[PDB]
RNA sequence: AAUAAAUAAGUUUAAUACCUUUUGCAGCAUGGACCAGCGAUUAAAUGCCGGUAAUUAGCAAAGUUAAACUAACGAAAAAUA
RNA sequence: UAAGUCAGACGCAAAGCUACAAGGUUUCGCGUCAAAAGGAAAAAAGUCCGCCAGCGAGGCUAAGGUACAUAAA
RNA sequence: UAAUGUGCACCAAACAACCAGGAGGUGGGCUUGGAAGCAGCCAUCCUUUGAAGAAAGCGUAAUAGCUCUGCUUUUUGUGUAACAUUACACUACACGCAGAAAAUAAAAGCCGAAGCUCGCUUGUUCAGUUAAAUAU
RNA sequence: CCAAAGGCAAAGCAAACGGCAGCUGUAACUCUAACGGCUCUAAGGUAGCAAAAUUCCAUGGCAUUUAAAUGAUGUCCCGCAUGAAUGGUAUAACAACUUCUUAACUGUCUCUAUUCUGGAUUAGGCGAACUUUAAAUGCUUGUGCAGAUGCAGGCUAGCUAACAAGGGACGAAGAGAC
RNA sequence: GUUUUUACUAAUUAUAAAAAAGAAAAGCUUAACUGCAAUACAAACAAUUAAAGCAGGGGCAUUGUCGGCAAUAAUGCAUUGAAGAAAUA
RNA sequence: CGUUCUUCAACCAACGGAAUAAAGCUACGCUAGGGAUAACAGGCUUAUUCGCUCACAGAGUUUUAUCGACGAGCGCGGUUGGCACCUCGAUGUUGGAUCACCGCUUCCUGUAGCUGCAAACGGUUAUAAGGGUUAGACUGUUCGUCUGAUAAUGCGGUACGUGAUCUGAGUUCAAAGCGUCGUAAGACAGUUUGGUUUCUAUCUUUGUUAGCAUAAGUAUUACGGCGUUGUGUACAGUACGAAAGGAUUGUUGCACAAUUAAC
RNA sequence: UAAUGCGAUAAUACGCAUGACGGUUCAUUUUUGCCGUGUGUGGUCACGGUAAAACUUAAGAAUCGUCCA
């Protein structure tokens, strides 16, 4: 046992049983386990049900020409790309990279958590049914470059990787769900004009 | 949990199976009259820490003390200690001594540097367990036992406590 | 240095899903299935994988684990796999290939079930949009089963069809005769492509090469050819029966019979034709279903065939319609083994086949009732029985029906038959 | 832990190893909570067990 | 260790060079004032083990060199005649 | 892999040697460092929690905390 | 040493304190130039009985005397080298100090990492088995 | 003193190379041993000198020298381990040799002060060298490859230099000699 | 080495070996062999340790045992040299 | 002449044994390396050393006035040791000169108790670190012995403080002598005589001064530096005491010394 | 296991003789302590072991003594 060299015993033992069985037949020929085995189940408790969620965002149309935008007494709070936005009419916000949309393009955000106005505030429990805010596609972009180091002191270790994160660009446009409080209301053209080209 | 193998638990040789005087149980003998020896020993031999059985009690005596902790005392110790009970008990007074330094041990002189084998004896020693007893008194009253012990309580570095026989 | 002591016992068994290292084993994992509970099992673990290219796949597995379960209703456990794939296959309606619908389609007719109209339209949508560009790219045995999928669905939509026509009408010369014909199945079926220049096409296309058609191709394009083209505008109809001459002894059972009633409507039958069927079906009468016995009936009643006493044929006939009725097999074989509680399914015959068969039996011109022992006996003392338990389904009509198949045939006391 | 209070390495403040503060041994409490409770709940299966074991699907064994 | 991350631009927070050598170095352990140029597992023969091909190789030109191969127990009976 | 390595260190727990000393020395069981960034204890190789592919002004926790410095009763 | 708690022991008077006696055989016997209670031994008995040891101590050459174990009223929780817990002390940061503050939370809750998780980014890991037309 | 181990030579040679003991008893009181006994060797250190340029106990004991003497001179003496041509003991003269003392003299000192000449220091001209990882370079205690300008706590708030001093930068010079 | 007898059950450098076993006493003997060997213990390697069984010639018994000694120490590679025998040239 | 089998022997005991065999000196030394490894200093440890508490035995003999022990515990980092953690591409040795900062375990100058304290001279405990702590003979010394005075001539830490401020007597290179050891080269860890001590200050610390930056003068208060010393004598031969001897007290008086400030 | 066991001629034909009292030697795991492993601010944790060591009350068996209550 003192030495070092890896011991044999199981390679031993199994020669011999291998060799009792191949030339000797056993007197047992079942087991009880093996016969009243069930079929394979996925688990033993029923699965628990998921939660539903609004929509995140969908095209609805196109931008036509130039346009122009107005201040409005409304805000809202919306949840996109796993995070939450404050937002009103003519702000401008920049999210991680949204797939399946182009420039010039209009889109609804319908997981609003928040309207506020001057005189009343509507809170969702998480979300609000029936609200949603208008938003136009303005950029896809790499962001500035960031430098990635690593070195470890008289290790001879050292690593570098400069990398270029994606990125969209959002401009708000209109917030709908709450009236503007009693001489706030907006009474003049706000935005451009939308060629609808989403109809369900 | 016991650490052996499968073929130990069948044809283990050690048949004749002692336990380990570290942790042996059975309370000391009586101490005999034997010179001492000039055999060198180990530490763990002047060190036992396991607790007394729960059944002893006084032997001989009517009065006596014990150790509440385990300890290792020397054999110039308990010749202080012999004097002070004698001078306080009386002369007219039965004392029995169930203790005595048997263990050897070593040391070396000043200016010596570690190795060179193991040094030579120098005085000896013996261990104490938590709860023994370690004189008793006959011919006395309670009051003479408990001057006793104040006076000795100074003179050793564990507690004691008075043992009654009923 | 030991820490445990004792043999290491059973590992644990642990509910495990499948993980993303092994999303290419997927495809191999269906073809290894072996029920249906198992794929169930499979799809259910690969949830979090699952492509279009995979429940495209599952839905053609169906239909082999069906097969083994022939002559049975299908199974429970597969039509509720089927509700399920149904639904994956509208979340993915639009982005399946050409090939892939072709598969999708084949599995669920196999199986008798019948997609929903709308999801019909989406995936007729895939194989001809953008001007049947992917059509260009489906081979052989796509288009194969794009044909016969879409026409087994009861899919009716003229515009649909008629572009696909349009596409594959130039590749028709270089198909094989087995596709061919699988095309003229689905345009006799069609009544608004009678008469197109597709149909034309596809017969002109067929006669070069008739001798790589297979036994039950050969039945199907001969039986469509003489439907849409009456007359022998072009020589098919002239060589296929030919070829049924010169081969009528190597053909199966099945596509004999199939093809000699098709003979007779032609008006082509001759005396000998009928003699030579007769020992050849009489030897292998237990090896045709239901719906291949009543067209032996016909076939051999219009050819004129009388009956012999050494090839009592009609006896035989009668005999073996009564045990596909009565189901008799199974419980025959249940006698041998000794446990007659063995569960038996069975797919029972429509009320209209049995119509069907008992005018057929009556126009043959034999009794069953006077006679102690008829040849026609034991269809009828079968039917009688079959009927009791499906008294419900019987209505006046079918009442009447059977009256006159009886009267004719000698039984009009209101008894039940001796047999 | 260390214990030990002699040498050059600072491992403990002058003075040993601190007592345990309120929040140390509300702390150690409920670890000690969650051990007994698993111990609990293993009696409870065991007094509970079913004749037959349940069979749950693994792909890798189904493959092999 | 003279920078970094931020900011209402007022400021706030994080943060003891590199190399060599060590159980362990901000090291009060070793080397470098700075810039440009020069400065260190290369070639031959032979052997071993993978990869990629030819399907023996070299001369000569119906004949010669090199390599490789060359006896182990002649053991099957599947005829619905 | 016919490669590198054959200078090891400490914590908790034992035994021999030393003086039941040493950040001492010799064996042995587990862990960490060596070759390991991040968080807590003042700075913190070896203690406690925990193993860094990259970016983000989202969320829940571990050890440890919850009148100021300093986030939270 | 101190603080707290437990055990045990004692408003028929516990504990602290004021008010009176501590007698006679006796100054017991012995030793002694002197011993009575105290230079030193034996002895430690008897009586009065409101108390008292042949006086606990200070001293007197012996005396005398005080007060002490024990005595009546009077006002009046205590004791305990028994045990357990907590926190301190037994003498040099020999250049110069661990912040401010501090007589009340192991609480419903919350803070807290490059751990877990959410959004985005990079690399890595071919098969086609069905025929379900009622035509003369 | 030529034995043993060598060298040389005419079988001999020491002013060739070399060596030259120990134990024990004894004289009036004491002490000492003039005087005996024994063992061994080639031979057993003779005269002379001796606290040394040689002495471990040590700053040996006594006398002179000073108010005070680990000093100097003399002297006592088996001297750890003196000794007679690797010479022993003395010796007038001589010595930029080592040691102690006397006379005189003095800033060597109590205790320093003033001053002359030159440099430093101020101005013009001319014009080097050691050194330098990068610097915008405080104190104190704690920490740590175990003695910190740079890490943690407690402190520190006009700015750049000149003349002067030399605690620290484990200050510079030479790949530690021990 | 091996057979027989019984008023015995020890000793070793050290040691709770051993009763169908040993020691002593009596008799006969040379297996303290020739040529091989399955399978294991151990172990970096070299070597080191135990051993059923087969053939030949023997010993004591009369069908069992003997390839030295109760067991655990008494040792030394290769090279070079030497001796007995045998086979070549 | 060569090969095989059966065998043995020698040196391998530094016992895996081979370059056939086979001793020393170096202070005249040289090169390549290590703080992987010693000598001086720092660090860890505290056996030893030193201090305190308990212990009150024993001497004193009523007193734990004073002296003082067996034994046990704790503390200090200054004595003798142990370890090998930092430095070998260099952290200058002992003692002294010169100039210093700090602790108190107090030698003198203070304050308050006890005493086997009449006075004087003392003993011991608690508290107190402002000032002071001498000149010489011997010795390289630290130390130690001695002499004349002094209120008294304390101990320890600071790289056993201090050589980019000085000294070089000892120790520790090359020369030489003596004694002892070695056949010899040589060695002493014994002794004696002789024997080279470099540096122009860049940063930080410190003493002075000028320029520049918010006009000048007077400036309470605050902050920082410095540290208010010692001896003799008179008030008195008085208190005390048999005699002898001989004081206490003071914002005291007077003379002198050191230190500091100027002139 | 009375075809037993023991014996003083010790051989076994003969001697004692299987009961009853007394003294010796050999169950709720008796249930406490203690030990081992894992985890741990050094124990308000878990499981197992003691046919290794201390510790309870029985009942039976093997000798031995005995004119027997
Ligand atoms: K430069
Ligand atoms: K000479
Ligand atoms: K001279
Ligand atoms: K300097
Ligand atoms: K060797
Ligand atoms: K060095
Ligand atoms: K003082
Ligand atoms: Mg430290
Ligand atoms: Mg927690
Ligand atoms: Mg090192
Ligand atoms: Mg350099
Ligand atoms: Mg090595
Ligand atoms: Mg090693
Ligand atoms: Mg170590
Ligand atoms: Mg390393
Ligand atoms: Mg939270
Ligand atoms: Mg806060
Ligand atoms: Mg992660
Ligand atoms: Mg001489
Ligand atoms: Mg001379
Ligand atoms: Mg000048
Ligand atoms: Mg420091
Ligand atoms: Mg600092
Ligand atoms: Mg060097
Ligand atoms: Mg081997
Ligand atoms: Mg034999
Ligand atoms: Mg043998
Ligand atoms: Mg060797
Ligand atoms: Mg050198
Ligand atoms: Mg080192
Ligand atoms: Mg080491
Ligand atoms: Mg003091
Ligand atoms: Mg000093
Ligand atoms: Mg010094
Ligand atoms: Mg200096
Ligand atoms: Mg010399
Ligand atoms: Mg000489
Ligand atoms: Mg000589
Ligand atoms: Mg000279």
């Amino acid at each position: 046992v003192r030495t070092k060299l890896p011991s044999k015993r199981p390679f031993l033992q199994t020669a011999s049983h291998l060799a009792v069985n191949s030339l000797v037949p056993s007197v047992r020929t079942n087991r009880w386990a093996d016969l009243i085995k069930g079929p394979a189940v996925r688990s033993c408790i029923p699965e628990i049900p998921e939660v539903p969620k609004p929509s995140e965002y969908t095209t609805i149309g196109t931008i036509e020409g130039p346009y122009t935008l107005n201040l409005e007494r409304v805000f809202g709070v919306v949840e996109l790309a796993g995070s939450q936005y404050k937002v009103t009419p003519d702000d401008v916000i920049f999210t991680n990279l949204l797939h399946g949309i182009e420039v010039n393009e209009v889109v609804m955000l319908e997981r609003v958590m928040l309207l506020g106005s001057r005189s009343n505030t509507i809170i969702g429990r998480p979300y609000i049914p029936g609200a949603c805010v208008l938003a136009a596609v303005e950029e896809h972009f790499l962001d500035g470059t960031v430098h990635v180091f690593k070195r470890k002191k008289r290790k001879r270790y050292r690593r570098y990787k400069p990398t270029r994160p994606m990125m969209t660009t959002l401009r708000i446009l209109k917030v709908l769900g709450i009236d503007p409080a009693p001489g706030d209301e907006l009474g003049i053209p706000s935005g451009p004009v939308i060629k609808i080209t989403n109809t369900e | 949990f016991r650490r052996r193998t499968w073929p130990a638990v069948c044809g283990s040789l050690h048949i004749w199976k002692k336990m380990p005087w570290r942790i042996d149980q059975a309370p000391p003998p009586m101490p005999d009259s034997k010179p001492l020896t000039r055999l060198r020993a180990k530490r763990y031999e002047g060190i036992k820490k396991v607790v007394m059985p729960n059944s002893t009690q006084l032997q001989f005596g009517l009065y006596g003390i014990r150790s509440m902790e385990s300890a290792r005392l020397k054999d110039n110790t308990l010749e202080a200690i012999r004097r002070t009970i004698r001078r306080k008990i009386k002369k007219t007074g039965r004392l029995w001594i169930m203790i005595r330094a048997t263990v050897p041990m070593t040391k070396k002189p000043l200016g010596i540097r570690m190795g060179k084998g193991k040094g030579s004896i120098d005085h000896y020693v013996t261990p104490i367990r938590p709860g023994q007893i370690l004189y008793e008194f006959d011919r006395i009253s309670r009051p003479i036992a408990l001057q006793a012990l104040r006076a000795i309580q100074p003179k050793l570095p564990c507690r004691l406590g008075l043992v009654e026989w009923s | 240095t030991i820490f445990n002591t004792g043999v290491p016992g059973p590992r644990p068994e642990v509910a495990q899903k499948l993980s993303t290292e092994y999303q290419g084993h997927i495809l191999r994992m269906i073809s290894l299935a072996e029920s249906a509970s198992e794929l169930d099992e499979v799809l259910w673990s690969s949830k979090k994988h699952l492509r279009p290219v995979h429940i495209a796949r599952s839905c053609l597995k169906l239909e082999y684990l069906r097969t083994k379960e022939k002559g049975r209703e299908v199974s429970e456990p597969i039509k509720n796999l089927a509700s399920e794939l149904e639904n994956y296959v509208e979340l993915y309606s639009t982005k399946f290939t050409i090939g892939q619908v072709s598969q999708l389609v084949r599995g669920l007719s196999s199986i008798r079930r019948n997609i929903q109209p709308d999801l019909l339209l989406k995936l007729a949508a895939v194989v001809v949009a953008d001007d049947g560009r992917q059509v260009q790219l489906a081979n052989e045995m796509d288009c194969r089963d794009l044909f016969f999928g879409f026409f087994s669905q009861g899919f009716d939509n003229e515009l649909f069809w008629k572009r696909l026509s349009e596409s594959v009408l130039p590749r028709l010369p270089y198909f094989n005769a087995d596709v061919v014909s699988t095309v003229l199945r689905v345009v006799s079926g069609l009544r608004f492509l009678h008469n197109t220049e597709f149909a034309h096409a596809t017969m002109t296309a067929l006669v070069p090469k008739v001798g790589d058609l297979s036994p039950a191709r050969l039945a199907d394009a001969f039986f469509s050819a003489s439907l849409l083209d009456p007359t022998d505008v072009s020589g098919l109809n002239a060589k296929l029966e030919e070829r049924f001459l010169r081969e009528f002894t190597s053909f199966p059972i099945k596509d004999t019979v199939t093809m000699f009633q098709t003979v007779t409507v032609r008006r082509h039958s001759t005396p000998e034709l009928a003699a030579q069927v007769a020992p050849l079906v009489a030897a292998q009468a237990h090896q045709l279903p239901v719906r291949h016995l009543r067209r032996a009936l016909e076939g051999m009643v219009t050819a004129g065939w009388k009956d012999t006493a050494e090839i009592p044929l009609y006896a035989i006939l009668a005999k073996q319609a009564a045990r596909l009725v009565l189901g008799k097999q199974s419980a025959a074989t249940s006698a041998i083994l000794g446990k007659h509680v063995d569960n038996q399914g069975y797919q029972r015959t429509p009320v209209q086949l049995l119509r069907q068969l008992a005018r057929i039996f009556a126009n043959t011109g034999l009794k069953a009732g006077p006679g102690a022992n008829q040849p026609l006996a034991p269809y009828f003392a079968a039917l009688q029985r079959e009927l009791e338990g499906r008294l419900a389904e019987l209505d006046e009509q079918v009442t009447d029906d059977f009256a006159e198949s009886f009267k004719k045939v000698g039984i009009a006391e209101g008894a039940r038959v001796q047999i | 832990v260390v214990f030990k209070t002699t040498g050059g390495k600072a491992w403990n403040p002058p003075g040993g190893l601190k007592p345990l503060t309120n929040t140390q041994k509300r702390s150690r409490k409920e670890n000690l909570q969650i051990l007994l409770r698993n111990l609990s709940v293993l009696k409870l299966a065991a007094e509970n067990q079913p004749e037959v074991t349940v069979n749950l699907f693994s792909p890798l064994k189904f493959m092999h």
